[PDB]
């Protein structure tokens, strides 16, 4: 997360080909981050039994003053996205921490920023993420989160508040 | 001739404005010709009347335009040294008649009268520039937001550019004209008269210098993907 | 289509119909620019995109309304007396019908 990839972040800066693998099926888009993507997403599935349940002070303890653009939030959503259903599936509880951990890097991200420019999918993202996991259990702690956010993203994320 | 007895016969009688129509078809064969007729009319009440608001006579020149190919009128409002009597309330006056026609269209001619219309638009932007050149002068308003408004109407984007476009490549005398104008307008631009002033023309300035390159310039981007052409026709 | 054929022989001198670029090989078929010609006073012609031929429906079409007769004062009570006049016709027909009632109300209103 911090290795440049912020500052010196390129004209690399397309984030959804590059953060997912099996973009080296050709020898090109072999970048290093993509590899540890790829390796934390086989670990995190292998070991899906009970060492899941350190993410969540890992990223509300760790994860938090270490994340200033964009990009940064977008690896970490490719990197805890998947397994919010092998949460879901019997740890109910960090769901909600895991939540409102993305509501806080968001309201971070944009409070820190110029232009949100690859937010699109991350509206829809978030949409489905609380449509088909949470429902209406982290309302009201994201109810007084969201406001703080900008108008752009407010008007996007306005059909949270039902 | 006999129009211009007609015409003052019709100013002889005040009329309701559409009995005229009947009785201009009715004075004039009808069927005759329409491009050896009304197209030299709108000068004479207005420009001669001059310092006056002149009524009535706009009203039946705006019944002509009704049903009237707009190069002609057009042709006309250029031709005339209007700005050369510049009495300030003529022109002013006749702004928002010419407003009439760059807002709704430019009708077709149906005919090889394309060119026509498209060096009626050209001679008609000539005349908006000299009118803007003429009006900045403020020395001591309402003239020179107006002429830019009618200025910025005309150059409504998608409509008349290609038109404009077209007359470029008509010829280039008379776009090397209007670019010797442009300056000098932009000579009078930097005149601090107005916040609303002098910020528009740099967007009629800019239009008008995109006139000449492109409409159509591929300027898209954020096309942000891997180009497998390339690296499959280099292989 | 036929009919209209039948019904543009049986239009008076008076008018005279023609086509636009045709989003009318023969299904719409038509939406024409009828020019009143007549004695009275010129207006602007309209569009009167009709149906197919077999007129289970009427024309009006109403498509130059925006620019037309807001711009001129005449113009303008034009169209307001001929919308309620058009609005009492049972089953207009394309041609003769509704070009009738358009020339009945350009020359109404004019008084």
């Amino acid at each position: 997360s911090s290795s440049s990839l912020t500052s010196e972040t390129e004209w690399v800066g397309y984030p959804f080909r590059l953060f997912d693998f099996t973009a080296c099926h050709q020898s090109y888009s072999e970048m290093s981050c993509s590899y540890t993507l790829a390796l934390a997403h086989a670990v995190w599935h292998h070991s899906s039994i009970g060492q899941l349940s350190l993410i969540p002070k890992f990223l509300t303890e760790a994860l938090l003053p270490v994340v200033k653009t964009e990009f940064q939030l977008l690896y970490v959503y490719h990197l805890v996205g998947p397994f919010l259903q092998r949460f879901q599936q019997e740890r109910t509880r960090c769901m909600i921490e895991i939540g409102v951990a993305f509501y806080d890097m968001l309201l971070n991200v944009d409070q820190c920023s110029t232009h949100l420019n690859y937010m699109d999918p991350i509206c829809d993202f978030l949409y489905h993420m609380k449509y088909m996991f949470t429902g209406d259990s982290v309302k009201e702690q994201v109810e007084k989160i969201i406001c703080n956010l900008k108008p752009a993203l407010k008007l996007r994320l306005r059909f949270i508040t039902h | 001739v006999n129009l211009k007895q007609a015409i003052l016969q019709a100013w002889k009688e005040r009329w309701s404005d559409y009995q005229w129509a009947i009785n201009m078809k009715k004075f004039f064969p009808k069927g005759a010709t329409w491009d050896i007729l009304n197209l030299a009319e709108a000068l004479l009440e207005q420009a001669m009347i001059g310092p006056s608001p002149n009524p009535l006579i706009l009203s039946y020149l705006k019944y002509a335009i009704s049903s009237q190919m707009v190069s002609c009128s057009s042709v006309l409002t250029a031709i005339s040294k209007f700005d050369d009597f510049s009495r300030d309330l003529c022109v002013q006056a006749l702004l928002d008649i010419m407003d009439m026609f760059c807002d709704r269209l430019s009708c077709h001619g149906k005919a090889e009268e394309c060119i026509g219309l498209c060096r009626a638009l050209l001679s008609a932007l000539h005349w908006l520039l000299r009118c803007t050149a003429a009006s900045a002068e403020r020395l001591q308003e309402k003239q020179l937001a107006l002429c830019l408004q009618c200025l910025e109407k005309t150059l409504s984007s998608t409509k008349n550019r290609a038109l404009l476009h077209i007359a470029k490549l008509e010829e280039a005398s008379s776009w090397t004209a209007i670019e010797h104008s442009l300056l000098k307008l932009g000579e009078i631009l930097a005149n601090l008269s107005n916040p609303q002033l002098r910020s528009q023309a740099e967007r009629c300035g800019t239009l008008i210098r995109s006139i000449p390159s492109m409409l159509s310039v591929h300027s898209e981007q954020l096309h942000k993907t891997g180009f497998p052409t390339i690296h499959a026709l280099i292989l | 289509p036929n009919v209209l054929q039948g019904e543009v022989a049986r239009l008076d001198p008076k008018f005279l119909v023609n086509l636009d670029p045709s989003h009318c090989s023969n299904n719409g078929t038509v939406h024409l620019i009828c020019k009143l010609d007549d004695k009275d006073l010129p207006s602007v012609p309209p569009l009167e995109l009709s149906v197919p031929a077999d007129y289970p429906a009427q024309s009006p079409m109403w498509i130059d309304r925006q620019w037309q007769y807001d711009a001129n004062p005449f113009l303008q009570s034009v169209h307001r007396c001929m919308t309620s006049r058009l609005l009492q016709l049972p089953d207009k027909h394309s041609v003769t019908a509704l070009l009738n009632t358009w020339a009945q109300s350009i020359h109404q209103a004019c008084l």
